[PDB]
Formats: structure tokens, sequence, C-alpha cells
């Protein structure tokens, strides 16, 4: 999915 | 330093695929499921990817049909609802987790009539039928394949399309590199690493463009189009 950057 | 290829990051290839499709399976059949609580973007990206996808359809000589387009990682069917029903006299869908399939014939309403083919399949295990797909569209899905059966599945999805077909894959892309989520079992990568993987399948770009509009925290998401 779209996501935080890590 | 930074990593190159999936084969630096996956100890275990079995086990990418196995805990990928477990995460999937306990995720809720709905859009903000596909969108890992991002659900909120979803019409600032349906309106992009529809732009984007405009520019192949205008007449003359390599004009993409719109006779039947492929979904690629559909999950509940999100794009095939709102962007490639609408514009595609037939669609099929492909995904791993039959629980979103099974809900697809609910959220997609009358218009999923239109749905030919429900694929419950990894992509890595799927050959779709040559001289079949306008349109194959790849969309948030790229990074639960390793590289080498994101290149050969890409080589596959060539011998699929119509003349004037294309495949478009939409994505997260990384900064720099190749990096694990050990969560969802899946890697981002770099646009180098993505254009690498492209022409060793054969396929050239057509288009690359930047989603604009999104949360700042995300990684960034590009659009390919490609034949
Ligand atoms: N190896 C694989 N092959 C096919 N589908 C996969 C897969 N790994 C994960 N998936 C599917 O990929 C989807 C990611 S969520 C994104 C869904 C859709 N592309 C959209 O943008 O709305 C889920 O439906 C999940 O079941």
């Amino acid at each position: 999915s779209p996501k935080r950057i890590a | 330093v930074p990593r190159g290829s999936t084969s630096e990051v996956i100890e275990d290839e079995k086990q990418f695929y196995s805990k990928a499709k477990t995460y999937w399976k306990q995720i809720p059949p709905t859009v903000d499921g596909m969108l890992g609580g991002y659900g909120h973007i979803s019409s600032i990206d349906i309106n992009s990817s529809r732009k984007f996808l405009q520019r192949f359809l205008r007449e003359g000589p390599n004009k993409t049909g719109t006779s039947c387009a492929l979904d690629c990682g559909a999950g509940i069917g999100r794009i095939t609802k709102r962007l490639l029903l609408p514009l595609f006299r037939e669609v099929d869908m492909v995904d791993i987790t039959e629980d979103f399939l099974v809900q697809a014939k609910t959220y997609l309403g009358e218009e999923g009539k239109r749905v030919r083919n429900y694929f419950c399949c990894g992509l890595q295990d799927f050959t779709p039928e040559p001289d079949s797909y306008d349109v194959i569209w790849i969309q948030w899905v790229i990074g639960h394949l390793t590289d080498q059966h994101l290149a050969e599945f890409l080589r596959r999805c060539k011998g699929s399309l119509r003349p004037n077909g294309i495949i478009v894959i939409k994505d997260n892309m990384a900064q720099e590199g190749v990096i694990l989520d050990d969560v969802d079992s899946s890697v981002c990568r770099d646009l180098d690493v993505v254009r690498r993987i492209i022409c060793s399948a054969g396929l050239s770009l057509l288009a690359e463009e930047r989603q604009e509009n999104l949360p700042d925290e995300i990684y960034h998401v590009y659009s390919f189009a490609l034949r």
C-alpha cells in the first residue's frame, strides 16, 4: 500500500 | 552501500511470499485496507491515473484499445471500479487473496457484471492469455515479487498485450536502493532499479510521472507506461 517512509 | 537487488534483502523466498499472503489475509476487504490506512487518498490517485491513461487513448496510429483491461493485484477492485470499468468493455482481475475477490463482487455492484475473469493466483504464478489485453494495470503490488519473478511476470504481460496495448506500473519508489518491509513482506525499489527490471523484461518506457498531492510522509509514487 502507500506507506510511511521507514 | 545501497542494495540493488532483492537477492540482497530477501532471506528466504518461500517465506517472503508466505508471509505476504498471511498479511493480506488479515487486512479488511475495504478501500482503507487496500490503501494501508490511506483510503482517503483514493480519489487523488484515481484522478491522476485517469489523466495518465487518457494520454494513450487519443485517436491516431498508436491508440490503445478499450476492449479489455487486466487489473493486477486488484484486491477488492478499487481501480477496476473507478478507473477501468468506465473505460473498458470488460476487465479481468487477478489477486492472491480470495477474500478480496469475493468482496469485489459486492464492491463492484452492477457494473461488476462486466468483470469477466476473477483469477485467484499470485502474479508469480499467473500467465495471462496471449493477445488479450489493451491495458495491463499493475498498482501497489510489484514490491511483492522478487526481481526475477517481476521481470518474468512483465515478459508474460508483454505477450498478453493486444496491438497498441500498454502495461502501466504505479507504485511506491524508494529514494535509493531496495528496502525490505518485513511486516507486510514487500520491497520498495528506487527508480533506477525499477527501470533496470523493465529493460530486462524487453519493455520500453512511453511515459513516467510522479504522483502529486500525496501526504509528505509516504514513499513517493510513480507511474510508468510501457510497451
Ligand atoms: N504475489 C501476489 N500476487 C498477486 N496479488 C498479490 C500478491 N501479493 C499481494 N497481492 C495483493 O496485492 C494487493 C495490494 S493492496 C492494493 C490493491 C489495488 N492494487 C489498489 O491499488 O487498490 C492486495 O489485494 C493483495 O492481496
